[PDB]
């Protein structure tokens, strides 16, 4: 037998693209859509740890400031800019956050429903942002948690029209 | 010198799956192991048929209660990941994101029943042949179908074989094609000492030999 | 064709020990609920045992209960009956049998083994 | 899966009339498997997916003082032909019965379509075809029409997922 | 003598376009055209199993489903996503029926003159598609069935202008 | 620093037979292999040697029949892939797609005739020569021609040489080049026994050495 499409780390190689995008982001994983491959597969575990690649449609330079830099640091140039081209930009960001791994759930709080704010990959900001995609490499996962297929109200079973080859 | 190339034409484009990585931007990053934690899994079908999950019987309930009627016929249930029954399963939530798959699937009933309460049933899968499923529980012994008292064990594994036209079945059953799809399970009492609420608990898990296939985003978005 | 051999069978002495092998050939033996059959001289068939092939289980009968041990070996296709503590009323042959079924009758089994001959001296 | 053994076995049967009215082009044709009486459609009806080859024997019943020619063949996903293919019915597996030289023939073809498995109430892959090349010829001293058979037998029946009764 | 000019794995490794787009489009190797080089050596065969490349002519964006997947998920970009460059686009699909081997000729139906719907190789969706190219490769043939060369009505031989350097 | 490179002008360009591959877009599929199918054939002409076809005669059937008047010339037809009596064979319909041959072409000959009639015959090819075909039965010895009686064999095969001027052949014959384009195969009836009405069978075949040379696309689309 092959079980090489169900593979955690393969499935999870793929662009997806992040609905809410704003002049100034912080790219976290879980503004993903939940019902999404990717988004539902990743709910599915208790903590992750990913590097990533993201693609950017924007107009003028592009700042990057990790995780833990001042909101200020994004109007200097010292910190990563990217000048654009046509297209697109392509990047590829690192993993700076000071825990080991991250978390899709958490009990409580931390300040002496809600994540904390330390669970992000940084921030990027433009005079404008059209478009943000990610792309999660060499992902693992940890802990399972409980995953559930579409309902049917009176059905026997879901019923979804395939594609067909008729003219 | 300096080399020639030529610029292909429809090359370069960018898709969404490509295997080719990107430029960094921000080198020496060392970041902190995560080694020995517990609870890692590389792949979905090893925590699909390591731990199995309930299914949903009618009214919205895991166990099926005895029934005190003429009708020796529990109920039945169908075979299909997008079936009813199977709605609430870990199971039917992978296969919900694949298109097509082959393998066993494995049946646990376990006997929550009082224990001086005693039975005799049996279970009888049917493939996709006649058009009618054997509600007769004689006519059932026909089929490839086993028995199963409650006196050696409260649990009893059943495995549903794979029987099919082409390598590979769909997951996602068509809007046509209508008669029963693949298969059905019927369970049979055969009898009954003092059991008319006692329970029996129903769970569905991959087999040894499962495998999905083909990945795709079906949901609305 | 699903085909059980037996082997192991002989004369041993009361109390001692004695080990049962059945060789199984087949696409189904992964699938299949495997047990032993004792059948006493001018007696019927009786399940002795049975092991299951998911979890590993185990189910012997009360006249053997604390007694014996049936193992299976699911990578060599071999199923065997490790016997201790042996008494006289134990002198019978011995059958591997196998089915989706788990049940004390001997009817259900659809597949049965040519037997082993046991002969407990006392 | 498990082989039948007892579903293999002979069945004589009847093709078609050969008279002298008859030019060439004339098609006769019997899909496979045909409403055999014995264990086979027993087979056919309590059990759904099946696999099995065929082997034919077909027999002119005649005399040397006749004069003419016929093409047996075992055409796979039979389709109707219009003239013009008709001289190209040799790509097949075929053998020639001419009652000037042979009188039997002797095909045997194995299991072949897209599943492995077939429902034969849906599905035949196989026939059996029948052909004049030249018209029979005969005279005062020839026999005035001749007879033609048919024996046919299964070969490696397979047969998978054993369904109920119908009492 | 050299017959590499003849060669089936040799013939049919190019271009051929296909006449009938929609918006919409499920690949199906049937929609050639049947007098064609390609087409007609094709219809020669009963089975046959190939990969695919594709160029395509479209505005915005190019999805592709697999073989079985719903229709309702031709509108997700999760699903191979190409964003489209100035001339055309290039890609190359793998095979994925759940059938050993395809057909081009079908006796009877599959549901409880024409092929089953499962006899494709996925679908494409753009808001428009204006051309589209196919390409066979690695193909096999088995099973071969007549082959018609053009008619003649009155003459001895067909008659066709060849290429002649006259000025 | 980097290389440098010089985008050539002219090439890029996308061509119907260019020998590049493609970038893949969706990885990691194993298909079912689809070994031991019996039937797999992977050269044309080895199909078009090993099963011989048919030849269309006049009014349309594959037998010329034995004449009782004083024309010994049974009858007459070109050689050549684009002939009216090879109209129906697939060794035409391989070649239309082709620009040239070169090699030789067999010709099978089958007696269904009645066992009490015996004959004799024989069979001439004239290459592209005189300006007229020798209608005698005795001018056609003069050719390469042969001799059988169905007193030994009722099958009898004759191949037919190939004889021009260059290396290869065209397969297309043109509007122009009149009179005899190359060759012609006429049949004489020696002598008959009783056979007015006794059929015999003409069917063709590749030879040995057989080749076709130029693929092109030549039909109306």
């Amino acid at each position: 037998q092959r079980r090489h499409h169900t593979d955690v780390g393969f499935i999870m190689d793929r662009f997806v693209k992040i609905n809410n995008t704003n002049p100034t982001h912080v790219i976290d994983l879980m503004q993903t859509h939940q019902h999404g491959l990717v988004g539902a597969l990743l709910r599915a575990a208790t903590y992750y740890f990913s590097d990533l690649e993201i693609v950017v449609r924007h107009e003028g330079n592009l700042t990057w400031v990790p995780n833990g830099a001042p909101e200020a640091a994004l109007s200097n140039a010292g910190n990563p800019t990217a000048y654009n081209k046509a297209p697109f930009t392509r990047l590829a960001l690192p993993y700076t956050a000071p825990h080991r791994v991250l978390a899709t759930v958490y009990n409580g709080t931390s300040k002496y429903t809600q994540l904390p704010a330390s669970f992000n990959f940084g921030a990027i900001r433009a005079t404008d942002i059209s478009e943000l995609l990610v792309r999660m490499k060499r992902a693992e996962l940890y802990c399972p948690r409980p995953l559930l297929a579409v309902e049917v109200t009176a059905q026997d079973r879901h019923k979804q029209k395939i594609i067909a080859p008729a003219k | 010198g300096i080399v020639p190339v030529a610029c292909s034409d429809g090359y370069g484009g960018l898709v969404t799956t490509d295997p080719k990585t990107a430029d960094p931007v921000y080198g020496k990053v060392y970041n902190p192991p995560r080694t020995n934690y517990p609870g890692r899994f590389t792949n979905l079908l090893d925590v699909a048929e390591a731990c199995p999950t309930f299914l949903c019987f009618d009214d919205g309930k895991p166990y099926v209660v005895t029934r005190e009627d003429e009708q020796r016929l529990l109920a039945k249930f169908d075979v299909s990941l997008a079936a009813k029954h199977m709605s609430n399963t870990y199971l039917s939530g992978i296969a919900q994101y694949y298109a097509q798959y082959s393998g066993t699937i494995n049946l646990h009933f376990m006997f929550t029943g009082s224990t001086d309460s005693k039975a005799r049933y049996m279970v009888a899968y049917v493939p996709p042949g006649v058009e009618t499923p054997p509600d007769t529980p004689e006519r059932a012994a026909h089929c490839i179908h086993a028995e199963w008292d409650t006196g050696l064990n409260s649990k009893f594994t059943f495995s549903i074989p794979y029987v099919s036209a082409a390598d590979y079945a769909y997951t996602a059953s068509d809007v046509a094609e209508t008669t029963n799809v693949q298969g059905w399970v019927c369970i049979y009492q055969i009898t009954h000492g003092k059991a008319q609420n006692d329970t029996l608990v129903v769970s569905v898990s991959a087999g040894k030999d499962f495998e999905l296939r083909l990945p795709i985003d079906p949901r609305t978005q | 064709q699903v085909q059980l051999q037996q082997s192991g069978g002989g004369l041993v002495q009361a109390g001692g020990s004695l080990r049962l092998s059945c060789a199984a050939s087949g696409r189904a033996f992964g699938y299949y609920y495997m047990g032993w059959f004792r059948q006493a001289p001018g007696k019927e068939r009786e399940f002795v045992a049975a092991i299951s092939w998911y979890d590993g289980s185990t189910s012997y009968a009360d006249s053997v209960k604390g007694r014996f041990t049936i193992s299976r070996d699911n990578a060599k296709n071999t199923v065997d009956l490790q016997m201790n503590s042996l008494k006289s009323e134990d002198t019978a042959v011995y059958y591997c049998a196998g089915d989706r079924s788990l049940t004390v009758v001997a009817s259900s089994w659809r597949y049965w083994g040519q037997g082993t001959q046991v002969t407990v001296s006392s | 899966e498990t082989r039948v053994t007892q579903a293999e076995r002979f069945f004589k049967k009847h093709l078609f009339n050969w008279t002298t009215d008859k030019p060439f082009g004339h098609l006769e044709k019997l899909k496979l498997p045909t409403d055999h009486k014995g264990v086979y459609g027993h087979l056919v009806d309590s059990f759904a997916y099946m696999r099995n080859g065929w082997d034919v024997e077909v027999s002119a019943v005649g005399n040397q003082f006749n004069g003419g020619c016929l093409l047996v063949a075992m055409v796979p996903e039979w389709k109707k032909f219009t003239p013009r293919e008709k001289y190209q019915l040799t790509l097949f597996p075929h053998q020639f019965i001419s009652p000037r030289t042979n009188m039997t023939a002797h095909i045997t073809v194995p299991y072949l379509g897209v599943n492995r498995y077939d429902q034969y109430k849906k599905h035949k892959p196989w026939t059996l075809v029948v052909m004049v090349v030249s018209p029979l010829t005969t005279s005062s001293i020839g026999a005035t029409e001749i007879k033609v058979y048919a024996n046919i037998a299964p070969t490696h029946v397979h047969v998978a997922g054993e369904l109920p009764s119908k009492e």
